[PDB]
RNA sequence: AGUGGAGCCUGCGGCUUAAUUUGACUCAACACGGGAAACCUCACCCGGCCCGGACACGGACAGGAUUGACAGAUUGAUAGC
RNA sequence: UGUCCUACGCCGGCAGGCGCGGGUAACCCGUUGAACCCCAUUCGUGAUGGGGAUCGGGGAUUGCAAUUAUUCCCC
C-alpha cells in the first residue's frame, strides 16, 4: 500500500545530566598507623540490623544512617 | 490507637495518587515487623498504579527477599492479571512496577512467573506481556537456568512455550541438566495426538538455533524422530535443516 | 489614600485578625479556611524580592501562576506577573485594590470582534 | 533454594506526618 | 392553549479565540455523550520535568556497575527524576 | 425520598449558626400544615405599585479553589 517518507529532522538528546563519578570512597574510612592501627573516622552504627558495618554521613553538624535513615544532631 | 487512624489517612492518599512524595509512614512499611496489618488497613486492592509502582519501587529496594515475594504473589500479581484481563493491555505504570519487581528476580521468578504457569489461567497476552518484561531486562543465568527447568518440568500449557521460547534468545550458556530436561520435554510430546501449534514449533526451533551444538547424537537422532512424527508443512524442513547442520562440542 | 477609613501604615502595622473584620465576606471566609502551603511560598517570595531591592529602584518581577491569592496589605510595592493560561502580564500593586484577587488582573480571554459571517 | 523454598521511629514519623498534615495551611504567620 | 414579537436561559450553524473538545442537518438533525463540566469528570489550548524496546558491535563495572535516601538551595511544581 | 432527611429549643432583620433526638424507614421527616383558589386592605388604566432584566454595595453557606458574578439573602 502506500507508504510513507519517514522526516528525519534533528534532535540533540546527547546531553544528559549523571551523578558524578567517586572513586575509591574506601580510603576515607580507616585511617591507619604506621604500627597497623585501625582509626575509624566516621560514626558507627548503632541500629537493629546494619551495625557494625554501616558508616554515617557526616553533615556540616550531624551525622546520618544511609541504610535506615537515622538522623543525629 | 493513632497509628490506626494515620494509617487510614495515608489509605485515602493512597487511592488517589497520581504524583509527588508520599508521606514517610508508607516509605518505613518495609522496616516494621506487623507488616501485613498495616499493609491491609492501606487497602492494596483500591490503589492507584502509580501508587502500586512505588509500593513495588519501595519494596523491592529493601532487600529480604522472601517478604518482596510474598508481597509480589499477594498484591503486584493479581492486580497484573486483573489489569490484563479487563483493559486487554498493561498499564504504563504497572508495567515499569514489573521492571522494578524484576530488579529482584529471585522473588520475581517464585513469586510472579512460576504461580502465574501454576495457576493454569494463564493467557496468551499474560504470556505475551510477561515473557517481553523478561525480554527486556537482563536476567542472572542462574535464576534463569532454574525458571527453565522449573517451567521444562511443569505440565504443559499454550502460555509455557512463549516463556520457554522468550528464555532461550537470551542466549546464555545452559547448565546440562537444564538442557536435559528440554529434551526429555520435547520427547514427552512425542506420543501426544493434540495438534500442536506455532509457538511449539517456534520454541522447538529457538532451540534448534542456539544449542545444536551441545546436543548429543542419540537425543538429535530423537529429535529427528520428533520431527518426523508431529510435523509441520512451512518449521519441520527448517528445524531438520538446522539440525543437519550441526557440529558437536 | 485610605481604605474603610483607614490608611496605609496602620494597614500594614495591623495584626491578622484584625483583617478578619475589614474586608468583603469571600475574602474573610478564604483567609479563616487558612492559605495553602502554595500562597505562603508566594508571600516569602515577594518579601524576599522586597527586601533585596534598591531604595530608589522598583523589586524585581516575581512570576506566577497564582490567580486565588488575596491581595493583603504586604504586597504593596510588589513587581507581579501573572500567567492567564498563555503569557504573563506584569503589574504594579497599588494599595487602593488590596480586596481583590490577583488572576482578574489577567484576563484570559480576548474580546470579540465580530467578523463578516459565512454561509450558515 | 528453588523447588525446596515452598518504636521510637515509627512514633517519630508519626509525629513528622502531623507537623506535614498541619503545614499544608499554616493560617497563622505573617 | 399557544410558539413565532420582548427580557432571560439553552441547542445547532455562523462569528471570535491559543483553545472556545466532540458524532448527528426537514421524524430516527433540534436539553440524545445521565453532558446541571470550577480539580477528575475532557476529547481542546499554553508552557515544564521524565524516559522510549530486544539483538549485534565498541566501552565502563568486583580498584562497585547500578538501586535506595534525612536536612537545605532552585525553578511556575515539598524534583534525592 | 432519606444516613443525609430533618423534629425541638436558643441566637439571629434574612440567608444561616449553636445544643441536641428520631429515622438504614406504613413508625421519624409527615394528620407530608403545598400552591392555585376563598375572604378582607391598598392601588385605579399611566411604562403605573404591572414586568423584572442589567448593574452598585454588603452578608452566609457549599466546597483544597467562587476572581470571568457557583448558590442564597438584604437595600
Ligand atoms: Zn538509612
Amino acid at each position: 500500500a502506500k507508504k510513507r517518507k519517514k522526516k528525519s529532522y534533528t534532535t540533540p538528546k546527547k546531553n544528559k545530566h549523571k551523578r558524578k563519578k567517586v572513586k575509591l570512597a574506601v580510603l576515607k574510612y580507616y585511617k591507619v598507623d604506621e604500627n597497623g592501627k585501625i582509626s575509624r573516622l566516621r560514626r558507627e552504627c548503632p541500629s537493629d540490623e546494619c551495625g557494625a558495618g554501616v558508616f554515617m554521613a557526616s553533615h556540616f553538624d550531624r551525622h546520618y544512617c544511609g541504610k535506615c535513615c537515622l538522623t543525629y544532631c | 490507637p493513632r497509628v490506626l487512624e494515620v494509617y487510614r489517612g495515608v489509605r485515602e492518599v493512597l487511592s488517589k495518587y497520581r504524583s509527588g512524595k508520599l508521606p514517610k509512614a508508607f516509605k518505613i512499611i518495609p522496616a516494621l515487623s506487623n507488616w501485613e496489618q498495616i499493609l491491609y488497613v492501606t487497602e492494596p486492592e483500591a490503589w492507584t498504579a502509580a501508587a502500586m509502582y512505588q509500593a513495588t519501587r519501595i519494596f523491592a529496594s529493601n532487600l529480604k527477599e522472601r517478604m518482596a515475594q510474598r508481597f509480589y504473589n499477594l498484591v503486584l500479581l493479581p492486580r497484573v492479571r486483573d489489569d490484563v484481563a479487563e483493559y486487554k493491555r498493561l498499564n504504563f505504570h504497572l508495567y515499569m512496577a514489573l521492571k522494578k519487581a524484576l530488579f529482584k528476580p529471585g522473588a520475581w521468578f517464585k513469586g510472579i512467573l512460576i504461580p502465574l504457569c501454576e495457576s493454569g489461567t494463564c493467557t496468551l497476552r499474560e504470556a505475551i506481556i510477561v515473557g517481553s518484561i523478561i525480554t527486556k531486562c537482563s536476567i542472572p543465568v542462574l535464576h534463569s537456568s532454574a525458571a527453565m527447568l522449573k517451567i521444562a518440568e511443569m505440565e504443559y500449557s499454550g502460555a509455557n512455550s512463549i516463556f520457554l521460547r522468550l528464555l532461550l534468545d537470551k542466549k546464555y550458556a545452559l547448565p546440562y541438566r537444564v538442557l536435559d530436561a528440554l529434551v526429555f520435554h520435547f520427547l514427552g510430546f512425542r506420543t501426544e495426538k493434540r495438534e500442536l501449534p506455532v509457538l511449539w514449533h517456534q520454541c522447538l526451533l529457538t532451540l534448534v538455533q542456539r544449542y545444536k551444538a551441545d546436543l548429543a547424537t542419540d537425543q538429535k537422532e530423537a529429535l529427528l524422530e520428533l520431527l518426523r512424527l508431529q510435523p509441520h508443512p512451512q518449521l519441520s524442513p527448517e528445524i531438520r535443516r538446522e539440525l543437519q547442520s550441526a557440529v558437536p562440542r | 489614600f485610605t481604605y474603610r477609613g483607614v490608611d496605609l501604615d496602620q494597614l500594614l502595622d495591623m495584626s491578622y485578625e484584625q483583617l478578619m473584620q475589614l474586608y468583603s465576606a469571600r475574602q474573610r471566609r478564604r483567609l479563616n479556611r487558612g492559605l495553602r502551603r502554595k500562597q505562603h511560598s508566594l508571600l516569602k517570595r515577594l518579601r524576599k524580592a522586597k527586601k533585596e531591592a534598591p531604595p530608589m529602584e522598583k523589586p524585581e518581577v516575581v512570576k506566577t501562576h497564582l490567580r486565588d491569592m488575596i491581595i493583603l496589605p504586604e504586597m504593596v510595592g510588589s513587581m507581579v506577573g501573572v500567567y492567564n493560561g498563555k503569557t504573563f502580564n506584569q503589574v504594579e500593586i497599588k494599595p487602593e485594590m488590596i480586596g481583590h484577587y490577583l488572576g482578574e488582573f489577567s484576563i484570559t480571554y480576548k474580546p470579540v470582534k465580530h467578523g463578516r459571517p459565512g454561509i450558515g | 533454594k528453588f523447588y525446596e523454598q515452598y518504636s521510637n521511629r515509627l512514633q517519630e514519623v508519626l509525629n513528622d506526618y502531623y507537623k506535614e498534615k498541619a503545614e499544608n495551611c499554616v493560617k497563622l504567620n505573617t
